């Protein structure tokens, strides 16, 4: 037996998201829906069809056709961003099946603007490393661009970017590292981490003095 | 009802995964109990169900390999999974089983799910982390507010976790995906955003959990200022 589910839905704030759930008779089997936000344990949001767990909002609700089940968020959130998972037992064979999971993301969120933090290095030069840290937090879309510069010459060498992360609260972040040896942190006057989002940039200095 | 999972975080490869998962606040006595596993980046798959009368069922792709088990006297239930290898690679959930008892066909689902463990199926060894803080240089407040963080440094396997203040701090607070370096360890750095007007009165600690290793670290973070 399977279970077919969409890859992606998009679906803009406050408005009805609709995640599918595909299967043959699926009309004679109960079905269960779970959400699973990033970095987190599943959980049930719907049980037998239509049922919904305490605590679990009334704007998540459950739907059966005779072949296919629906999950419905209405007035949807950014926060209901997850990856959604039908599931139903195969009676004849005693098997647990899950759907291959949808991707709910929530499109059009306002645009905020990113906040930069650079991190010289202290205490790592006694372990005879130097990472510099670039720290992006608060922004909206999840896209960045990041560039490295010594004194005034860019640098791509020993550098590492993180993929944007979302925060718990719904905005990216993302990090960035620049690996020196110790006598390359002190040979130069100053490191420079440049952010580019959305056509601005944020551009943050920092002199070697431990 | 809690579930804690437990068991080692890196296995050889022909190996045996062993996972226990501790259960308070009913009796294993009174429901199924599943074990569910996601590969890194992957979907949901179910591996099997016991009950403690012995009933058993799995998962078809796992049966000749795998074996689920009850402990009454600790109010536990097992994974048992022979001959692992980075296929097994995955996060082991164990579950509580649910059901309605309706005639015609199965009404049974999971709720409640534990937090889940991640176990490596690798050849190569633990190596526990060097944590640095990142602290608040004289010129990096942002306004009204300040970042301060950790730098994690050169473990293996995942995961580490990080906590600020022992969980009281949880505003603001954002742990980054690990990195995954040329020397094949990892890195991460956690951070948290505080008021800041709080740095001169309020300490910040980041608490680093690496269970492979066995290695706890509570770093205080102090600012340049």
């Amino acid at each position: 037996y399977e279970l077919t589910q969409p890859p992606s839905v998009s679906v803009a704030p406050g408005k009805t998201a609709r995640i599918t759930c595909g299967g043959n008779n699926l009309g004679t089997k109960s079905v269960h829906w779970y959400q699973q936000k990033p970095g987190q344990a599943p959980v049930n949001v719907i049980y037998y069809d239509s049922d919904r767990p305490s605590g679990i909002p009334e704007r998540f609700s459950g739907s059966k056709s005779g072949n296919t089940a629906t999950l419905t968020i209405s007035r949807v959130e950014a926060g209901d961003e997850a990856d959604y998972y039908c599931q139903v037992w195969d009676s004849s064979r005693d098997q647990c099946v899950f759907g291959i999971g949808t991707k709910v993301t929530v499109l059009g969120q306002p645009k905020a603007n990113p906040t930069v933090t650079l991190f010289p290095p202290c205490e790592e030069l006694q372990a005879n490393k130097a990472t510099l840290v670039c720290l992006i937090s608060d922004f909206y879309p999840g896209a960045v661009t990041v560039a490295w510069k010594a004194d005034s010459s860019p640098v791509k060498a020993g550098v590492e970017t993180t993929t944007p992360s979302k925060q718990s609260n719904n905005k990216y972040a993302a990090s960035s590292y620049l690996s020196l040896t110790p006598e390359q942190w002190k040979s130069h006057r100053s490191y420079s981490c440049q952010v580019t989002h959305e056509g601005s940039t944020v551009e943050k200095t920092v002199a070697p003095t431990e | 009802v809690q579930l804690l999972e437990s068991g080692p975080g890196l296995v050889k490869p022909s190996e045996t995964l062993s996972l226990t998962c501790t259960v308070s606040g009913v009796p294993i006595s009174r429901h199924y109990w599943n074990w569910i596993r996601q590969s890194p980046g992957k979907g949901l798959e179910w591996i099997g169900y016991i009950f403690f009368n012995g009933n058993a069922n799995y998962n078809p792709s796992l049966k000749s390999r795998v074996t689920i088990s009850v402990d009454m006297s600790k109010n536990q239930f097992s994974l048992t999974l022979r001959s692992v290898t980075a296929a097994d690679t995955a996060v082991y959930y164990c579950v509580r089983e649910k059901s309605i008892a309706e005639e015609d066909n199965m009404v049974r689902w999971f709720d409640p799910w534990g937090q889940g463990t991640l176990v490596t199926v690798s050849s190569a060894s633990t190596k526990g982390p060097s944590v640095f803080p990142l602290a608040p240089s004289s010129k990096s407040t942002s306004g009204g507010t300040a970042a301060l963080g950790c730098l994690v440094k050169d473990y293996f396997p995942e995961p580490v976790t990080v906590s600020w203040n022992s969980g009281a701090l949880t505003s603001g607070v954002h742990t980054f995906p690990a990195v995954l370096q040329s020397s094949g360890l990892y890195s991460l750095s956690s951070v948290v955003t505080v008021p800041s007007s709080s740095l001169g009165t309020q300490t910040y600690i980041c608490n680093v959990n690496h269970k492979p290793s066995n290695t706890k670290v509570d770093k205080r973070v102090e600012p340049k200022s």
